[PDB]
């Protein structure tokens, strides 16, 4: 054998983690990653500045974002990247509460290595321990469908005001709790009622004050008119409240084929037969527009400058380069079909809007147009307001957080009570069942038991009380009462009482929490060797 | 003179061993044993079950 040694290629840059060792370095390392969001768990928590490599600066406490956008190296921490993106895109709410959840797993599982225990042993009781907990509280989980639409209405605040808590957005919980119920309420069904987040949009704009943020029912476009002279609102007259909104994909240019074509031309006497044709096309242009009542007309290119006053004279407002995406959100909520051709026009496809006026910011120059109802449509809209660019961006993801808590409650009404009272009712649920089947068995429960136990004294570490005081008062109620709203306060009210609070939290939102932190831990567990190139 | 459909599931739970499944088995070879019958028996493809 010579000295030269080669399998696989780059040796060098590749290197391989082996042994009890690397157990003790994965476990120790995910840790790290919880332990930075753990001051950002509950209403006390703190945001996280996040500077992108182009200078670009985030500010948010979610860890969906955190870990997102985020420079890593090692690939556990990475799989907690895509743990907190599995929590957010299907809940939308709890990515701090899961990574929390799933680093604590691992510690409690790390002393359990060195005794001897196998790590799929380990992983092995979290499953069995996992389906306890969840039935444990489906017992306990009221059902709030059985009361009316009136009571419903509140229910959904009780669930909007929780997740507001924990963000710049908390300054007022009240207000901004209407714009995300109220905004859902416009697209449920009343009965099977789904929640169809599509029709709900999100404009953001920076400026003025948050406190201006107010819910408005249409669509926001940022493209200002064709012509300036014409009027800022557009209002009806007379009877027949719709202005006859029309929407046209092909714009008022000359007819051409899309295919490569050309026109010859002979003499003078062709040449001014052509003349005649172009100036019969913008008066037939604008006689459809009349016959059939259209008032606003958009479309994805802009007008010629001989069509842009030719709808002046007639009172005709237009809009020009409208995205292809923003004219599909149009017709939904004025109830309209969108023409395809100057021919297909007519009465049945014309929108209806209440009122549309023209926005102006300040100082700047912008335009933005306002679509109002004056009555319940398919669409709503979201209008954010705040005084920096990043207060917007943060109110944006904070409201987003919102509407997906309320989706929740729409789908499946089962909810929970949070705050410290969820974690121990599960926790003490599977300390009961150790001690019965005892076995090998009983060291895994007692570690996922204890595990669960770290959210209830995280929010309590945040918030100032006592972790030792605050965990043993919650197990002494829980076990003695069979009431399971006993839970952290972190506001420092005189109750410990969850329900007095009006904290309300969704079941599927907390159910996924359990979920996702286990299945990920038992991979972990699973990982011998680690082959890392070097790049 | 056994049962067909109780033949494919003992041997599929055989392989759901050493990955994440086995604990979750009782749900998941419920699954690939009724993807398995949907195909013909005379021809098998494995890009129709992708
Ligand atoms: N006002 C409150 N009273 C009691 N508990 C709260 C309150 N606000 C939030 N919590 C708890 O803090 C936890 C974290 O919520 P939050 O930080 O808003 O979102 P995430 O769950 O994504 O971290 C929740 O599980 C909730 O039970
Ligand atoms: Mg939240």
């Amino acid at each position: 054998m010579g000295r030269p040694f080669i399998i696989v290629k780059d040796q060098g840059n590749k290197k391989r983690q082996h042994g009890l060792e690397a157990k003790k370095s994965h476990i120790l390392a995910a840790r790290s990653v919880a332990s930075i969001i753990k001051t950002s768990l509950g209403p006390r928590g703190l945001d996280k500045i996040l500077i992108s490599p182009d200078g670009e600066i985030t500010i948010t406490n979610d860890g969906a974002t955190i870990l997102s956008q985020m420079e890593l190296d090692n690939e556990i921490a990475k799989l907690l990247v895509q743990l907190s993106k599995s929590q957010d895109d299907e809940i939308g709410d709890g990515t701090t509460g899961v990574v929390v959840l799933a680093s604590a797993l691992l510690d409690q599982a790390l002393e359990l290595i060195q005794k001897g225990i196998h790590p799929i042993k380990i992983a092995n009781g979290f499953d069995e321990a996992a389906k306890l907990a969840i039935s444990k509280l489906e017992e306990t989980c009221d059902d709030i469908s059985a009361s009316n639409d009136e009571l419903f209405r509140d229910f959904l605040l009780r669930a909007a005001k929780t997740s507001l808590g924990s963000k710049i957005v908390s300054k007022d919980h009240d207000r901004f709790a209407e714009m995300a119920v109220e905004a859902v309420i416009n697209v449920m069904d009343k009965d099977r009622k789904d929640v169809d987040f599509d029709l709900i949009k999100m404009q953001g704009r920076v400026g003025g004050s948050i406190s201006d943020s107010k819910l408005i029912n249409g669509v926001i476009l940022d493209k200002d008119f064709s012509h300036p002279q014409m009027p800022k609102c557009v209002l009806p007259k007379e009877g027949s409240d719709g202005v006859k909104l029309a929407i046209l994909t092909c714009p008022f240019e000359p007819p051409k084929p899309k295919t490569k074509h050309k026109l010859d031309i002979s003499s003078v006497e062709e040449y001014q037969k052509l003349q005649t044709y172009e100036q019969d096309k913008f008066k037939e242009m604008i006689d459809d527009v009349k016959k059939a009542g259209a008032d606003v007309v958009i479309c994805q290119w802009g007008f010629d400058d001989e069509a842009n006053h030719l709808l002046l004279q007639n009172d005709l407002p237009a809009v020009r380069w409208v995205g292809g995406q923003e004219l599909e959100h149009i017709a939904i909520s004025t109830n309209g079909r969108i023409v395809p051709r100057f021919q297909d026009l007519s009465k049945d496809k014309l929108g209806t809007c209440s009122r549309i006026y023209e926005q102006e910011f300040g100082t700047t120059k912008d335009r933005m147009l306002i679509i109002e109802q004056s009555k319940e449509t398919k669409t709503v809209t979201c209008f954010v307001r705040g005084s920096n660019k990043m207060i917007v961006d943060e109110a944006e993801r904070a409201l987003h957080d919102s509407l997906c808590v309320v989706r929740n409650l729409v789908k499946d009404s089962r909810v929970v009570y949070g705050g410290g009272a969820a974690e121990v009712t599960m926790s003490l649920a599977v300390s009961e069942e150790a001690d019965k089947q005892r076995g090998i068995d009983q060291y895994a429960f007692r570690g996922f038991a204890q595990a669960l136990d770290t959210i209830p004294m995280t929010l309590a570490e945040n918030s100032g009380l006592d972790p030792i005081g605050t965990l043993s008062t919650l197990k002494s109620k829980q076990l003695k009462e069979k009431i399971s709203n006993i839970g952290v306060d972190c506001l420092g009210y005189g109750s410990n009482d969850m329900k007095e609070l009006f904290v309300v939290d969704p079941f599927i939102g907390k159910k996924q929490q359990i979920l996702l932190a286990t299945q990920l831990c038992r991979m972990i567990l699973k990982i011998d060797n680690v082959i890392i190139s070097g790049k | 003179k056994s049962s067909g459909r109780e033949l494919l599931e003992r041997c599929a739970r055989t392989a759901m061993s050493s990955k994440l499944i086995h604990n979750n088995a009782d749900f998941f070879v419920k699954m690939c044993v009724d993807a398995v019958l949907s195909l013909d028996r005379n021809d098998l493809d494995d890009k129709l079950i992708g």
